[PDB]
């Protein structure tokens, strides 16, 4: 329902679609998929959101956007420092991982 | 500016009181003397702004 | 960049196949829902 | 004292609990986040997770992968990926495994699967680890 | 006899107006002078106070004194030359019971066999070994008391060798001054470095052991 | 000779003293670290500071017992 | 033999000082490596770097007192 | 000479205490920052520690033995 | 004997300069360790640096005036 | 001569040890900071250990077996 | 006596280059361990190299300033 | 003095083996922290190990063979 | 006196490769544990390394030049 909406110059502007996530639940394991394949492309940050249905609550649910960034490099600059700990590794891993975390989650709401 | 000329006094009786000092171990001695004023009056100037209004704060 | 970001690999790719590698450990009782709950009803298109 | 946060997609164990301590199968290897640790991002390794909580308790648990993330803020957070109490973890399993996964290592033969296989029985190693 | 005699009586007075003229700012007046020298215990009630209690209060100005007496006695070991060889020695064996004895009155007066069970009954000593409280009895009192007058008498050294070398670079060369400028304009830091250190370094040292016995108090 | 030697002897066994003096700035400067590292001060880490600064001092008590015996 | 051992005893009392220094170096190298993992420096850590700088001195004024001994 | 170069020669001896004292501060100061990143204080860690201490003072003990022999 | 025993105290007393020259490196080191963490470069760890370097000379400056005090 | 400076002989080949008796700290310290980072404590490490504490104790099966044939 | 004090103080003061030579193997180690972090290898960490192995040679050139004006 | 002198300049050639000691903890023990990061064991870094113990057990060798010298 | 102090003056200018022994041990060990974090083997960590061991023995080569003088 996002390749439907979406052709609007962006059947070119696809870099890939995902599909058929409900009818049949969306998990984790599909959500690592997503992930996954998502990183490699040259594709990574170029900002841009997670646009997803967030649910809020039975009777609503909001829609979101997300500033997506996975750019190791500014998560250099900053309090990356300071909750120590950090390398373009673990960063990525995690940045990685909260990109699954997220991406599931998301896509749950 | 009494406070600085008693201790300049006390310096003085205790160079006096000795054996012998060298125009030498004097010179250095007050040449480290000498350097502290520079700072001190730079931070002097500061100095009183927190212990006058501590006072009055307290 | 070792054995699970290899040269390469995902943190995820790994990081799939380890808690994957978890859920075929454990117990099968378990398991049921494992895959269950690590679907992949992900089915990929570009477009 | 220290809030943890443990959860895996499938559970929430903890929640910010005040916990005095998480010992953790990070990537690090652990580091032990001490109330008094650092905030400090880190990627999970597969091991095992011992939850000090300050409650006299020091919980058990495989975590398979995910991040760690210890914050500025009081909050650590185990998002584990697999996240199992030791509890729930086979022995049996393990074992048969493991030799079986090793075997596979014998027959690996691309980096990635090396890789792979070595992961898997390292997986099964860490889960050795309890088991 | 009045050489000794002027300067114990000295060290005192100088030490005993701040230890009046702060306890009578206490209602005048304040005028420039009042205030003025009541930034003396406002620097010590600041400065100081930031480390102790700690302690607590009850012990903490009991400190205060000799941290400010110990300085005050240094600074008058500081501008006199020559003093820090001979009275400045004879003030550090001087202060040396006074350091010995500052372990006594609760320390060592209280419990001499083991002042460590003031100061430190599982550290420094091995509670499980009777004998390494003993030893550590001296690397913790006997030895940091010798090493407490050597502690002053090191700033007490470095900063003689300021004056000493000192000297010893213009005796080289009287010139008026002149290249003994160079070298005693470095000798002269050594005044800040040597003695100004090591004498703020000497009080931390009672800070220190004081903080040790007044932390485990 | 008799006289010579033991004033001699009493200054090599003060050479004994530069081991509990760097040993005591690295018992030390793990503490600093360590307390960087946060945040049991208090207690097993800043407590076990001075079970090192007295295992390290013991040598070198050991050796001001040597120099003193030289020396009187 | 009473003149000259006393120039031979404060001679080697003076190789005390190689630990004082170096491990002034090791506490000061710890607070300044400590400092960088944050963000403890004007309290706590860097107050224990003057009680690491004076511990490591204590045994340089202790064996500086043996040299000024054995010459005075 | 025969018991001139026995005082001054013990004295040398007590140099090799150097030794067992500033690696009595690297056998303490590696713990204090092992145990910093934790946990296994009792045993594991500090049990290491004391058979390793035993390795650095074991190099005092008998260097202390060849200063004795040659004073008693 | 009074005019030889100046000679070989005042060079024993330049092996004092051991932890003058280690400490210097250890010191740096350190501040090389601590500035590769990253970043207050100007000034707060490289300006404590100078902070360590001073109280790393001042026990070689030590020793070697009791070196120069044996020599002349 | 001859049998006089065979006693300040082999006194200045006791502290030799000192390089062993810190080197010893060094490598059982470096096993104590490494089994903390975990878990190959059983063989791998401290199996290492092993090759550096005779690999250690080497220069001191060399070095007291210089100061023994001075002796006898 | 006085010809043969000059040659055994010369060696005492080249002693005090095992200072300089260690301080140097702790500089360059720990810019070894230093651009393993990286990445700023030129300029910072390795243009601060030179500038600490400059103050920790500058106590082994004035040590052997002291040996060998006691050989001319 | 031809016979006497030989032997006080063997004893302290020894001391120059105090470097390769703690040189051999230091080398031996960095990899003992090197496998504890993993896992280059008997790859890399245990190999350049055996390439670092033999660039310090030389400055032992250069050292023993000044020992060896003034023996025979 | 003369043809004898020499000959205890190369033992004590032997004493100044306990740097260059213990120099490249510092260096060659973090050199071992900055190459487990990879992956800079060839071209700039031991390359490095080579300029690691050139300013640590350069110490020693003037401190082997010292007690050839004091020989040759």
């Amino acid at each position: 329902k996002i390749r439907s909406i979406l052709h609007r110059t962006h059947s070119d502007q696809f870099l890939v679609t995902f599909k058929e996530v409900g009818r049949r639940p969306p998990t984790f394991g599909d959500a690592s998929v997503i992930a996954l394949e998502l990183l490699n492309s040259g594709y990574e940050f170029d900002e841009g959101s997670i646009i997803f249905n967030r649910f809020r609550s039975v009777i609503s649910y909001k829609t979101e956007e997300k500033p997506i960034f996975s750019l190791d490099t500014i998560s250099s600059a900053e309090s990356m420092s300071i909750y120590d700990d950090i390398d373009a590794d673990v960063l990525r891993n995690y940045q990685e991982y909260s990109l699954a975390n997220i991406i599931y989650y998301s896509l749950k709401e | 500016p009494y406070v600085l000329g008693t201790g300049l006094i006390l310096y003085l009786l205790s160079k006096e009181i000795y054996v012998i000092t060298p125009e030498t171990f004097s010179a250095i001695s007050t040449i480290g003397f000498l350097v502290y004023i520079v700072k001190k009056y730079g931070a002097s100037v500061g100095e009183f702004a927190d212990k006058l209004n501590e006072q009055k704060i307290a | 960049v070792a054995y699970w970001r290899q040269a390469g690999l995902s943190y995820i790719r790994y990081s799939q196949i380890c808690a994957k590698a978890v859920r075929d450990a454990l117990k099968t009782e378990f398991k049921a829902n494992a895959m269950k709950t690590s679907g992949s009803t992900i089915k990929i298109v570009k477009v | 004292q220290m809030s943890f946060t443990f959860a895996s997609p499938t559970q929430v164990f903890f929640n910010s609990a005040n916990v005095r301590q998480v010992d953790v199968p990070t990537q690090t290897g652990a580091f032990g986040i001490l109330a008094a640790h650092v905030p400090t991002l880190q990627v999970l390794r597969p091991g095992l997770v011992v939850v000090h909580a300050e409650d006299g308790t020091t919980s058990k648990y495989f975590v398979s992968s995910g991040s760690v993330t210890v914050n500025a803020d009081s909050s650590v957070q185990l998002l584990a990926e697999e996240a199992v109490t030791l509890d729930m973890l086979d022995l049996g399993a393990a074992k048969a495994n493991l030799e079986k996964a090793q075997s596979e290592l014998l027959g690996a033969a691309d980096e990635a699967t090396r890789a792979e296989i070595q992961i898997r029985i390292e997986a099964n190693e860490a889960l050795v680890k309890a088991l | 006899i009045t050489p000794v005699i002027l300067g114990l009586p000295l060290v005192t007075l100088i030490v005993l107006f701040p230890s009046l003229l702060f306890p009578t700012s206490n209602r005048l007046v304040s005028n420039r002078f009042v205030t003025l020298q009541q930034w003396m215990l406002q620097l010590v009630s600041k400065q100081m106070m930031s480390i102790h209690n700690s302690k607590g209060q009850t012990w903490t100005l009991m400190l205060m004194s000799l941290i400010l007496f110990i300085g005050s006695t240094n600074l008058l070991g500081l501008l006199p030359h020559s003093f820090t060889p001979t009275t400045q020695l004879s003030m550090n064996l001087g202060m040396a019971i006074p350091l010995w004895a500052g372990a006594v009155i609760t320390g060592f007066r209280n419990k001499t066999k083991a002042s460590l069970a003031h100061f430190l009954p599982q550290g420094t000593p091995t509670p499980l070994i009777p004998m390494l409280v003993i030893i550590e009895t001296i690397s913790l009192f006997i030895q940091p008391m010798a090493l407490a007058v050597r502690l002053t008498a090191n700033i007490t050294a470095g900063h003689l060798l300021i004056h000493l070398i000192g000297g010893a670079t213009l005796a080289l060369m009287s010139i008026s001054t002149t290249t003994a400028l160079i070298t005693f304009t470095i000798l002269i830091l050594l005044t800040i470095l040597e003695f100004a250190v090591a004498m703020i370094q000497a009080y931390v040292f009672t800070l220190l052991v004081s903080l040790y016995l007044h932390d485990n108090t | 000779i008799d006289t010579a030697a033991k004033f001699i002897g009493a200054g090599a066994a003060t050479v004994g003293v530069a081991g509990s003096g760097a040993g005591i700035g690295t018992v030390f400067g793990s503490l600093i670290i360590g307390y960087a590292r946060n945040p049991s001060l208090k207690q097993q880490l800043f407590s076990y500071a001075i079970l090192g600064f007295a295992l390290s001092e013991a040598m070198g008590l050991f050796c001001l017992m040597v120099a003193f015996l030289i020396l009187f």
